[PDB]
Formats: C-alpha cells, structure tokens, sequence
C-alpha cells in the first residue's frame, strides 16, 4: 500500500496511508530519491497518519511524496558474506565492493533470548592487560563494559582489545561503529586489511564491520548498533560459534534516541532524556548475550556525559554488564594510561573460587593499599610527608608504585606514547605486583614502575636512571 | 629547636637570627 | 458495542490510546485483538489511555480492544517454591506449569492498624554486622542501600542461604519462605542468581519473581506486588515469609516512564506526584500478624541504588523515610576490606534488641559502644605514635572488632557461632593479636568450635545467653586457642 | 445533587454535576464501593465539571460512576468521645471499637481566628518539665519544633507533655500522624494505652488519635493535620481549654502537599515544591493559636531533609515556631532523661519582657554555665581536675550538678523505672537552679541531684546516702 | 617526534610529583632529575604572539631542553638563552637547520653538531 | 548568567568589580585577574607597561594559589619565597585602591587621579622590593607611590 508524507521535521517525518496502516517498526520505502531512504514505524498517531524517523537525511522531501510499505522491519544481509564487508544501518554496503551475496536476511528488530536460554559458564578471558586482568578481569561469552568520559581511552582500550584478542581469535568477530568517527572507521578497516583479519582478495576474512557514524541524522544512529547486534546474533546461533561484538559506542545509541524524543511527542524525564531510557536499552542490551546456542563475548565502550557516572545513561548502563572498566580523568591527567580507576572498575569472576585465591588476594592487596594511600592523599598533602607512621610511608612509597605498575605501554598507542607496547602475560602481572605488595621493591624508586610491561622491565629501567 | 614542623615560627625565628641541634 | 469493547485510537510507546470502552473500571486489565493485554490506568472523557504489556508492533490503529473479566491476581502458594516466574507468575524456568491451587489479587490494602502486634521474633539474615549491630525482626522493613556494586544482593543472598539452618529444622516457629523479586535486571544476573540458591540448596523454599530489562514497563512495576501477594499468602496462613525487591529504584524508573507517556505531570526527577504511595503501600504490607490473625509474618528487604552516594535524592529519601531502618553500604569500606561494606556509624534498625536473641544481645551492646567510642577517636590511628594508653586500646579494640564483622559470601552463621566469635573480641582476647591475622584466626577458631565444641554450641542455644558456666569454657578455649594459634 | 465521574487519573477524579456544582474543599461520596471514598473538590475547570483529589484508592472506578455532593467540606466526629479512640482522615474508626458516638461534627476546612479574636500577650504554657520550662519554655498558642527521631526518648516525652498539659492546665490533646507508619502508629497506640494517657476501660484517656498512614493518597496525607486540628479547636473553642496537638510529623505534611500539588498539573517551585508551598503551611499553622477563648498549643517533629535548614521546608516552617525542643543521642547516652540538649533547644519568649528578668537571668546563668564548662573540657583531658583555679573548679562542680538537676524522672514512665513521676512547676525549677549557682548546694554530692524533682528531693537524696 | 615523543606523558608525570614533593622533603634521585627537567621544559614552552616558529627551529630549542642539557641552567635564563640560542644557529647555521628541515630527521650527523653548538653556545652563555 | 556572561563579547575593556574584594574594603573592588583590555599589548602600551601589568597579575596569581594553605595553616607555613610574593602581592592589592573624589563622604580621603606615568613607576617599584621595609596599611587608600611613602612615615 502507498502513502503519503503530511509533515517533516528533522529526523522525524509523518506519514499518511489511505489504505493498510503499517505497524510499529515497519520499514517504509521513500519513493523518488536518488539514493534509499528508509523511515521506521514509530507510532500510530490516529487519523490513519504513522509517525516515522528517518535512517538518512530528509533534505529534499516535499510533502505529499510517495512511500510504500515494505512489509517488515528493517531487513539486512547475514551471513559468511558480511565478513570483510563493511554495512550501514540497512544493510547496504559502503565499501564500495558491490553487493552482498547472502542467502537469508534478518530483521534488526527482535525478541531477547528468554530466560531459559541463558548460560552461567565463566571462565577469564586473559587480555595481557595489566590493570584489567589483575583486578576486573574480563570473561568469555560475557558482557564487558569500558566506561568514560570524552577523551580519557575508550577506544584506544578497545583497538588494544581487538590486537590481544580479537586478531588471534578462532571464530568471528562484528565490529559496529556506532555514532562514533569516520575518521577511526577507515583507520581500523585499513588496519584490519593490513593485519589480514579482514582479506578483500579471498574468504578468510573473520571480521564483519558495521557502520553509523556522528555524520549520520539520529534515526541511523539509534539503529545501527541493532544491525550489528543482527550480524552478531546470527554468528552465535545459525552457526552456533563464538563471537566477538564490539562497540564503540553505545551510548551514542541512547543519544540518538533523546534528539528525537521530543519531536515523538515525550515529556523529558530527569536530564534531558527519554523516558523510555531503560526499557530501549533493555529489549536492546538482552540481545546483545551468550546463549546456550552460542557464546557472545561483547565489549561495549560507553560514553560518560560531562564525565558523571551517575548521568541516567553509563547509569543505567552498569546493570548489563559482567565487567566493568572505568576510565577516569583525573588518572589520565597523570599520565597513567590505561586510565583506568582500580576503585571502580569491577567484574563478576573476580571470585576466589574462579580466578583462585592467589589472583584474588593480590588484587584485593592491591586495592587496599591504594584506597589507603587515597585515604590519606588530601590529608598528608597540607600536614606534610614526614608526620607519618614508618608504615604509613611504606605503603604510601608502595602504593605510588603500584598505581605506576597498572600503567602499560600500548602497541595501538605507540603513537602516543613513544614506547614499544608490552603484552603481559597473567601469572606475570600476578606475581609482579604480589612482589611490590611484599616490600621486594622499597630500593627502586617510582618512576621505574612507570609505563612499563612486566616487573624486570622496571628493574631493567631502574639501572637505566642511575646512570 | 627539632626536626617537627607544623609550630608557627619557631624553627623560621632562630634560622632569621642566624653546627645545628634540631 | 462501546461499553465492553473499544478500538484503538493512537498507539505508541507502550501507550493505546483507546476510544469507547464505556465501562471499564481504572486499573482494569483489558485485552487487544493479537492477544497483548494491557492495564487502564487513565480514564479520560474521549478515550481510555491503556499501557501495554509487551511489543508495541503487535497493535495498530483500530484494533479491537476488550474488557476480559480479567483480576490482576497472581497464583499463589508453595508450588511456586522452587520455581522461577515472570510478573504474573508465568514459570520462566521452563518446569511446566505451576501447580497453583489458590490465586490472590497484587493489588490489596495492607493490613491495617489493629490486626498487627509488635516485631518479636529475629529474621537471621547470619551476617555479623547485621545480627549484631543492625538486627532485623520478622514483620520490619529494613532497606538495604548503597552505590552500585557494594554489595547489596549479597546481603540478600546470604539471608536467603541462612534460612535452610530453620527449614531444614523441626521446629516450624523458625522457618522461612523465601521471595526473591529481580526488577530490572539482566536475565543471565538472575540465571547466576537461581544457580548460586541452587548450589547453596536454598531454591527449595525460595520464589524467584523476574521482571528483567526488556519487559515491558508495567511488567517490572507489578512485579514487587505480584512478589508481595505470594508472600501475603504465608504471612496470612500462620506462615512466614521474607522478600526481597531488587530493586525499587528500577521498579520506579518504570513507572516514572508510564506516568511521562500518560502525560501525567512530572515533578523532581521528572518523577510523578504517586511514586511514593507506589512505594509505601508496598512496604506496608510487610507485617507481624497478631495471634488472632495466625501470628503469620512478612518481612521486606526492599534494595535501593543511590548515585555518588546521594540518600538524599528522590526515591532513595522515600524509601528511606517509608521503611524501619537502613542497612548502607559504600564503596571505600568496600575496598579497604571492610567486606560485608556496611557503614556501622549510620546503618540503624528502630526495631533493635526487640528482633534480637539474649546471647547476641548481651555481646552486641558492647561491640555497639567501643565501636561508637573507637569511631570517635579513629582519625588518631595513622596520625598518633604519643597517645595515652586509655585512647591506645579504644583503638586496638576497634580495629579488632571491625575485624570480626568482616565475613566471607555464601557463608552465613548460626547466632550461636556469631557470639562466639564476638565474644572473642569483646571479652579483649585478641587485643594483642596483629590485625591482619584476625580474619584467620576466626576461622581456625570457629571452625574448632565447631568440630570439637558442639555441646558449647549447643548451650548457648539452649540457655538463650553465654551462662557463667558457659563464659567458664569459652574462657579456656579462646586463651589456649590463641596460645596455640601465636607459638 | 449528584454527579458522575468523567475521568479517573490515579488519585485524581473528574467529576460532572447536572445542576449546582460543589464549592472547593466540599467533600463528594463516591457511590457504588465497599468502604467509603470521599473525593474533595480542588477545581472547577468550568463545564460544570469539578476536579478532585482522591481521599482512598480509584481503582475500580467507573466513568459514569455516580457521586454524592455532602454539601459541606470533610467533615469529622468532634468532642470528648474521640479521646482514646483513632480516626482517619475522613473521620472513620479505624480502631475496630465500633463508632466514634459524638454530638457535634466539624469541617475540616476553617479559617484562622480573625485579628480582633487574637491574643494580645504572650504567655508560657507550663510544661513542668525543668529543662524546657526553665531554658527553652513553651509558649501558650505556639508552635514547637521537635527534632530527635528514634531511640531519644521521643515517645515518652509526648506521652508525658499529654499528662502534664492534663494535670496542669486541665487540657486535652491530639495526636496526628500525618504520614504515620502503620507499624510505629500500632506501637504508640498500645505504648499510650500501656502509660494510662489512653484508658479503653474507663473514659480517662488525654489523647484523641488522628493517623493519616504512609499507603494513603497524597490528600489523605496531606489533610490529616487538618482533621486533628480541628479535632483540637473543638476543645478550644467549645471548651475553653489549652490544648496540645502534636504533628507527627510535620515535613510529611509539606511532602504531601508537595505531591497533591504535583498531581494537579501545578508547576513545581525551587527544590520541587509546592508553589504554594508557604500558604499550604499559613493556612493550617495559623489555625494554631491563642483565642479570646483558649488556645492550641502544636508540638511538631521536624525532618531537615539533607541535614538543610534553608531548605524550603524547614525554612518555611521556622517562620511559624516558637520554640525548639532538640532531642539529643548525646545526651541520653549521658543517662540524661528527657534527653533534652539544654543548649541547642531555643525558645522566642525566653525575654524578660515576657516571662520576666528572674527567670531570663536564671535561665542565662544556667547556659552560660554549661557553655563554660564545655571550654574548659579540653584542659580537663589534659591537665586533670585538680589544676583549676578555685573559681573554676566550682564552675565545674556546679555545671556538672546543673546538668543532672536538669533530668526528670517522668510519671509516663513509672512501669518501666519503678521511680515516682514528678511535674515541678514553675517556680520551684527558676528556685531550684538559681540556687545551684548561688553556691548553696556546693557541699552537696553530686549524685544527689540527678533523677530528681524539686530541689527538696535533691537534699531528701543527699541526706539518704550513707 | 625524536625529541618530543614521550614528552607529553613525562610531563604530566613531572605536574603530579611536583604537587606531591610541594613539601620540600628528601627526594631521591630520580624524581629531583624529573623536577629539574620538568620545570625547566615548560619554560621552553612558552612563547610569544605573532612569531610562529619553523619546525626545524622548535626541533631545535626542544632539543637543547630533552637532552638535559639545559639541565642546570637557571630556570629563569631559559628564554633569554632560547632567543639568543635560536638567533646564533639561524645566522651561523642554516646549514643545519636546512638539514634538519630537508631531511625532516635529526640524523646522527644532524645529532652531533647540534649537541656540540648548545653545550658551548650555554658554557659561553653561562659565563 | 546568561545576560553578563553574553555581554562580555561586546566590549573592548572590562571592568569586573568584586564583592569579596569590597567587603575587603578594597576601593574600587576591581578584580585585577578578572578585568582585561584588547590594548594590553606591547605594541600598543609599550614593553614597560606591560611588563609592569604582567608582572602585578603573575604575583597576585601566585598569592592566589598559596591562599588555601593560607586559610587553613597560616602564614608560618610558607617558605620564605612565598612569604615575599604574599607581602609584596598583599602590598600591590592595596596600591590598587584608589580614593575617588565622587566617592570621599565613604573613603574619609581626598579623591586622587594618578597619571599613567606614576602609576607604572609605583609598582614597578613594589615589584623590584623597593618598599619590602615599609607596612602594607602604608599602601592602602592613596595616589601615587610618593604618598605610600609618607603615609608609612606618618605611622611613626
Ligand atoms: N562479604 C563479601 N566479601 C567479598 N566479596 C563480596 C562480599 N559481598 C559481596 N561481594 C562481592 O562484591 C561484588 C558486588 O556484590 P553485589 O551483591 O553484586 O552488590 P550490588 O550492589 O548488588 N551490585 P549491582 O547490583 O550489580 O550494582 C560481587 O562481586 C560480590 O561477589
Ligand atoms: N592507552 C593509552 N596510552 C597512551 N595514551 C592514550 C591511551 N589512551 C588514550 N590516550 C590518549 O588520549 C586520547 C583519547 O583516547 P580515546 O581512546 O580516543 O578517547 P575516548 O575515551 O574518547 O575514546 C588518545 O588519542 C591518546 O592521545
Ligand atoms: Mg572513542
Ligand atoms: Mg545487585
């Protein structure tokens, strides 16, 4: 059946149908453009008028335009054909490749893998991270969340990811660019070619890329982590494998949302957002999961508005996760990179039972002495060094050591750094840090902890500064 | 005078007025 | 006929906006033509705006809408013990159906006044802390509260675990059922959840009501009701019963998004005008029955997340205002291994000794006070070599103390091995002992106490408190104990 | 007449009449339920359709749906039969000892007294409790801020204040629980009836009980007070007494006001209150005060949310009290009953102009007194007792029996002490304490004057110890 | 970037230990070396409007500081010797600098005339 | 605010006075690290100008960034450097109050004008610790650096 456009607003446009109304989440076709426009069935407003957002740019409608009904959601390729490609929101290529010969499609809208479905198998997902492996180490098939603010290592953290993880990695990886920069999407596709993971020459590519980025209007932001979701979800179960999702980002998804929610007609809840904030993430965030049909593993970089955790989105972010890394400002700010906050970074197999108590202990060390040496950070800096316990200075010399050692040089940030990057292995980041823990290294001063790999390379520094 | 701080002009007093104890 | 059927005017966001329906009651659950039910919550004079309990996609522009002779009740009863449902009590476990002989409304009047008596008997949640310094009684509501990933559940968790001590037991006074409401949450957090009552043998007395991320709003806003009329069900019949909301804050953010796309108006947070009536006549239907009313008892955990620690934002002031005390929990105890994390210093339940046992009574005043008098003198710690010895001990007996409320997940203790443990501390026998030692050391005594002391174990039960003959014997075996432990 | 409803949106309900409407603040009975549901008129939004605020749940509630207009605004069983007894909002038993038998009933909505039906003078409602009467005195027709909360001794102050108001100034009192918590409202019930100031046997009982519970409505919550204040204008003005009301407590009353507000499309004010946030509060306080006839006397407990008193709240309310009464954890842990902090708790009228240049200079040396003590607290710890100078070692003497001659054993809690109550009045407490000071007692051990009466029972102490 | 490749994080940890030793009290050696280099780089980095720098020249007076060889240079002198510096190898070495711009690289010959014109360029400056 | 903050834009010198500077009773309360002029520029003032300016703003900056520790431990504190730049930047924050002759029933002064030259040259001297040896009250309330001087003589 044809319809017709009444109003256009923005992203948001209205269309009238004489005949059949399309339902909610339906896919319409704009008729007379030069390249596709697909609107989504947003609500039934009455007087038989749907309200729709629009997945390009409305520039050019006239009202009265023709659209037709589709018949379904938005519908895109899946399959071993996606991999080496690169898609948008509706699944047309933009590598400039031709057409992508799948067999079957998929809808980008679908129902969350009920309850009965879901696995509780854990085991550590080893990234050769120091900071994250000791103290909130990652699982496989679990939910992984980096959280922060604009600027501090989300995605340099996640580029680190996908070199220890993802490039030796057995089965399938999706990786869905969402509202995120152009500029890192032809960086990480010319980096994928280089490396081989993804081959434009033969079938050995084990990368499927998705693509909506900040130069894109709401409406193809606000879906375009569901099309990769899509890529994703048909990887773990019509091939039962293992995948890897990651995102970057996912609070651009929620964004996308809140710049068209007041044209849909919705009060604003606290903060500027919708009201449906948590519902949207959640009927999203449930697909995004290992089932017993498959495993997921997803790593989701998340966006910290006016760098506040507490901002209803990150905040709402948090219940979806296995493991959380929290990135912070303030530790960037000294020059420790990876950034991350070892007081606020968390994960569900940091348990005796699973990593053993020896990883468990040490880590647990790790963050008392650096919650006591913050605990006494403000105190000391205006009372002065030398009024302190002979104890209280040998965990406040051991600590600023420790908060040295979670720092690693990058082999994705060897542009920023000037250093080699280093790999540590996890028995490696255990017993080094077990170490400083034990008093093994009071001699060798702070700076020889800095920005190094494992726990020789600071002993190796610490001659290299005497002379 | 001695080696804690954190006493007004005490140790700054004798230093201004001049082997060393404290 | 537009008095017991309607069309669809407009829907959108979990909103139909429906035309005729003459005679629909508010709150009535209606029906829509794909077979998508839904709630009557505004009664306008040109439409019925009717909130939708699943996917929007499934409703268009003149559906049909119908009046059902539907009651929003639940099943209720001991065949949902054991079992995992959804909002309406649907088994999600994937066990069959629910053997359910009798049903009850989740929307009724707490019990009022009159048919109540006093909170008497103790809810053992087996947490140090919590027995000892922030009790709770069968019939309170004590809320559990704090930043996000402090602890919260495992409070819950460990309750829950506790209870197969009494219901293992043969004496029924004692027992627990046990309801754990999930709103909100993740499907697999709720899977590890149902996995960890599993292995612990604690589903067998437990009802696990899920309404998880991607249910529809007022799925997750009924949930804690439909949870709370299963537990009605016990505390009506003789029986007791614990529940557990977690958590409200996401139950609110629910309703918060139904009363917005209503168009009601939006007040602090963009929260409407009801939400704390939401929540206060929910918790009010945790109640101690009076004997003539079967001496039956609800009591309610509901959980709350705060924001950088912020009790004083909307739904954490309710809750906390609506409720019998506050177990908080924050991150920097948390990570200075002060594990269960709560705050000692501001927890408080106004119930008190009253849900309290004579032998936890007697230690736990003391341990109360030399904490209250440690915290007063605690920033002398790291800045104090020159003190008296009178503030010396104030401190070595707190940091000893503090040290034997830290407990291990998935372990919860017999009141009987609790007091022994505090006795330990209170009675001065490891003010000599080094910190760090403390935590083995209660271990290795406790599980000595165990093996070999059964009988003592079994005393102080019996006797109620810590007898002179009782005191005799810890005396002995604490001093040669520790001899033992430092040679 | 009767009208029928046209629109239900959670608790609040539209409802259309015929012919005449309901004026505002009329109560209209919903028909067609099991329990009663009283709707009050808030608006009329013109096409003869009144908007109201729900007194009880709307669920089930049918457009179309018919309503009974009473004619007047909520009105309630007033007079000396709804002492002992408990009542809601809409004034119910809610008991279970059957109906609340009164001659007379009363609106719940009234006016304040007119300015030529006001007291010129202002005067102090004895309390003979030392502590408050002597530093920080209630005022006849004012209002009292309570701040303490649980553990402090809260509910045998109140149980006592009804006792002593009875014995004293032959008044009765009023209880009103605005947000009451179900639980807390049974406990107090029982703890009045287990202190004798209710009596189910007899017909002695001092309080009437007014409870709007936490799971009513917005508008049952917020009217309550309104209901127990006029339960108390009864005994005022039918029967000349000074009276007590009691508001337990008195942010909840704003919160509720604060909620109806939200409810009925109102945009909120600074911090989301109400905007007529200081009328809600005018209009019920001002209810409370001295008339030509008797007077109202309201103790109300005051929640600081954030600890914040520029907060709207308090700050609005601090317009309206006239002294404070501090309930302090501190104190109590001292073994000091009431645990009254003598420092912290103010009063409006403690001026000579008011209650006179013997009591003011009494009270004054007695505070400065107990603030010198605390200064030299610091050199007690440090350099012992016994390096005072001997003006100073008498300041600490006399501060040190000053404070335990400030506690009182009470009456209410006889059961539980076994002790003799004791109400001192007025002039033995200004006696009493100005002697202290004086020096009269120097020899005395200190011991003598805690949990005492007049200070006769301080030397009856003294000479009966060895 | 062969003079200023780890700068950026070397700075930033010289900003966080000159807050933390802001009670002058006994410092090792390795962090009195970072205090030393850190105050005296970020007097290189200050500069003047309307006189936008060549790259070969930044290269340059960055080089000087990187190296250490300024290192015991009063930190107050740093930009009189910059400017005088600068306007000595501008007259005197174009050649160099023409190098060094060319080549885009300090290459090992570039390395060592370079270090030979700062160290007796300050020696005479110094005097 | 939105009507302040939007109005900075349209101006070619700000004045910005200050309630904490008055309530210091420091007249007129201009806040010297708030107010800025699109002429303060070598080019246009001239070097010596400039500097001076520089120099006034570096060293009541850096008397800024030592109040915190100022409030909370004192004066005794602080090295001996800092002592000096507190004092001297304490005695520069009160040679920038002026008496103003339209403001004399409030100072109890006589109003002064100080040409520009003079201006320069007192706190060029204050800078170089030419008055290190004379009392801050001296430089409180007068025109130019000649009065300081013989306001600290009349303090006897
Ligand atoms: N006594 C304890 N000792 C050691 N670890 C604990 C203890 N209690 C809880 N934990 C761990 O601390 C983490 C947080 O516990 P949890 O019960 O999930 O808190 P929460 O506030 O409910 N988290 P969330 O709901 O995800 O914000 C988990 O990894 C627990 O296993
Ligand atoms: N691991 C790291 N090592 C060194 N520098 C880093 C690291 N991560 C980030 N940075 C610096 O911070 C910048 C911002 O990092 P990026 O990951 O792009 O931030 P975002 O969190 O916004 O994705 C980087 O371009 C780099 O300059
Ligand atoms: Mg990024
Ligand atoms: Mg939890």
């Amino acid at each position: 059946t044809t319809g017709r456009i009444v109003a256009v607003i923005g992203a948001v446009v209205d269309v009238q149908f004489d005949e059949g109304l399309p339902p909610i989440l339906n896919a319409l076709e704009v008729q007379g453009r030069e390249t596709r426009l697909v609107l989504e069935v947003a609500q039934h407003l009455g007087e038989s008028t749907v309200r729709t957002i629009a997945m390009d740019g409305t520039e050019g409608l006239v009202r009265g335009q023709k659209v037709l009904d589709s018949g379904a959601p938005i519908r895109i390729p899946v399959g071993p054909e996606t991999l080496g490609r690169i898609m948008n929101v509706i699944g047309e290529p933009i590598d400039e490749r031709g057409p992508i010969k799948t067999k079957q499609f998929a809808a980008i809208h679908a129902e969350a893998p009920e309850f009965v479905e879901m696995s509780v198998e854990q085991e550590i997902l080893v990234t050769g991270i120091k900071v994250v492996d000791l103290l909130a180490p990652y699982a496989k098939g679990g939910k992984i969340g980096l959280f922060g603010g604009a600027g501090v290592g989300k995605t340099v953290l996640i580029m680190e990811l996908i070199n220890n993880v993802a490039k030796a990695h057995g089965g399938y990886s999706v990786f869905a660019g969402v509202g995120e920069r152009t500029r890192e999407g032809n960086d990480l596709y010319h980096e994928m070619i280089e490396s081989g993971v993804i081959n434009l020459k033969d079938a050995t590519s084990k990368v499927a890329l998705v693509y909506g980025q900040m130069n894109e209007p709401p409406g193809a932001r606000a879906r375009v982590a569901l099309t990769g979701l899509t890529v994703a979800e048909y990887f773990r179960d019509q091939e039962g494998q293992d995948v890897l999702l990651f995102i970057d980002n996912i609070f651009r998804f929620t964004q996308a949302g809140s710049e068209v929610s007041a044209l849909l007609g919705r009060i604003p809840s606290a903060v500027g957002y919708q009201p449906t904030l948590a519902t949207d993430m959640g009927t999203m965030q449930e697909r995004i999961t290992t089932t017993k049909k498959g495993s997921i593993t997803s790593v989701q970089a998340i966006y910290v508005p006016a760098d506040d955790l507490t901002d209803p989105a990150p905040a709402t972010t948090f219940a979806h996760l296995d493991a959380t890394t929290v990135l912070s400002r303030a530790i960037a700010e000294l020059g420790i990179y990876p950034a991350v906050d070892p007081l606020d970074s968390t994960s569900r197999i940091m348990d005796p039972n699973i990593v053993g108590s020896e990883h468990y202990d040490v880590a647990r060390g790790v963050q008392k002495i650096l919650q006591d040496y913050k605990s006494l950070q403000d105190i000391i800096a205006i009372l002065g060094m030398d009024e302190l316990s002979e104890e209280d200075k040998l965990t406040v010399s051991r600590a600023r050591k420790i908060q040295r050692f979670l720092s690693q040089p990058f082999q994705v940030a060897e542009v920023f750094t000037g250093h080699l990057g280093k790999l540590v292995p996890l028995k490696e980041t255990i017993k080094g840090f077990q170490q400083i823990l034990a008093g093994e290294y009071d001699h060798l001063p702070e700076q020889a902890f800095y920005m190094v790999g494992p726990i020789e390379e600071a002993v190796a520094k610490a001659d290299k500064l005497a002379e | 005078s001695s080696d804690r701080g954190l006493c007004g002009a005490i140790h700054s007093s004798v230093a201004k007025q001049m082997i060393g104890v404290g | 006929d537009l008095e017991e059927t309607g069309r669809v005017l407009s829907i959108g966001d979990g909103i139909a906006r429906v035309h005729g329906l003459r005679n629909v009651q508010a709150e009535e659950m209606v029906e829509f033509s794909s077979g998508l039910k839904g709630m009557s919550l505004n009664l306008e004079p040109d439409n019925v705006g009717v909130v939708v309990f699943g996917n929007d996609k499934l409703i268009k522009e003149g559906d049909i809408v119908k009046r059902t002779g539907a009651i929003v009740d639940v099943p209720v009863g001991e065949e949902l013990l054991g079992r995992v449902v959804d909002a309406l009590g649907n088994a999600i476990d994937g066990k069959g159906p629910i053997g359910s002989k009798a049903r009850r409304r989740v929307g009724l009047k707490a019990p009022g006044i009159i048919p109540r008596i006093s909170v008497r008997e103790p809810m053992q949640t087996g947490i140090k802390a919590v027995d000892s310094l922030v009790p709770i009684g069968r019939g309170q509501r004590e809320l559990i509260i704090g930043d996000r990933q402090t602890g919260k559940t495992s409070i819950a968790i460990d309750t829950i675990i506790n209870q197969k001590r009494f219901n293992d037991g043969t004496d029924e006074k004692k027992k627990l059922y046990c309801i754990y409401v999930a709103i909100g949450q993740k499907r697999s957090t709720v899977a590890q959840l149902v996995k960890r009552l599993t292995d612990a043998d604690a589903m067998k007395y437990t009802i696990v009501v899920s309404a998880t991320a991607s249910d529809a709003a007022p799925l997750q806003y009924l949930a804690p009701y439909s949870g709370c009329s299963m537990g009605e069900y016990f505390r009506d019949n003789g029986k007791h019963a614990l529940i557990i909301y977690d958590d409200l804050s996401k139950q609110a953010v629910a309703y918060r998004q139904m009363s917005l796309l209503l168009r009601r108006p939006p007040g602090r947070e963009a929260y409407p005008g009801d939400v704390f009536y939401l929540h206060s006549r929910l918790l009010e239907r945790a109640a101690k029955m009076n004997d003539a009313f079967g001496g039956g008892s609800l009591t309610a955990l509901p959980v709350i997340e705060t924001q950088a620690g912020d009790v004083s934002a909307y739904i954490p002031t309710n809750v906390i205002s609506i409720t019998d005390g506050q177990i908080f929990l924050e991150t920097e105890l948390f990570y200075k291994g002060i594990r269960p994390a709560i705050n000692v210093g501001l927890s408080v339940s106004r119930v008190g000794s009253a849900a309290q046992t004579r032998a936890m009574k007697q230690v736990a005043g003391t341990m109360k006070l030399e904490l209250a008098q440690y915290r007063e003198v605690a920033a002398f710690a790291q800045f104090g070599s020159d003190l008296d010895a009178a503030t010396q001990q104030l401190l070595s007996r707190g940091v000893r103390l503090t040290e034997l409320l830290k407990q291990g997940q998935y372990s919860p203790m017999a009141i009987e091995e609790q007091v022994a443990v505090i006795y330990a501390g209170v009675r001065g026998y490891l003010d000599k002992l080094e910190p760090s030692k403390i935590t083995k050391f209660e271990n290795a005594f406790l599980s000595h106490v165990i093996s070999q002391h059964q009988a003592l174990l079994s005393k102080i039960r019996t006797d109620g408190k810590i007898s002179e003959e009782s005191d005799a014997k810890l005396k002995e075996i604490v001093t040669n104990f520790l001899a033992g432990f430092e040679a």
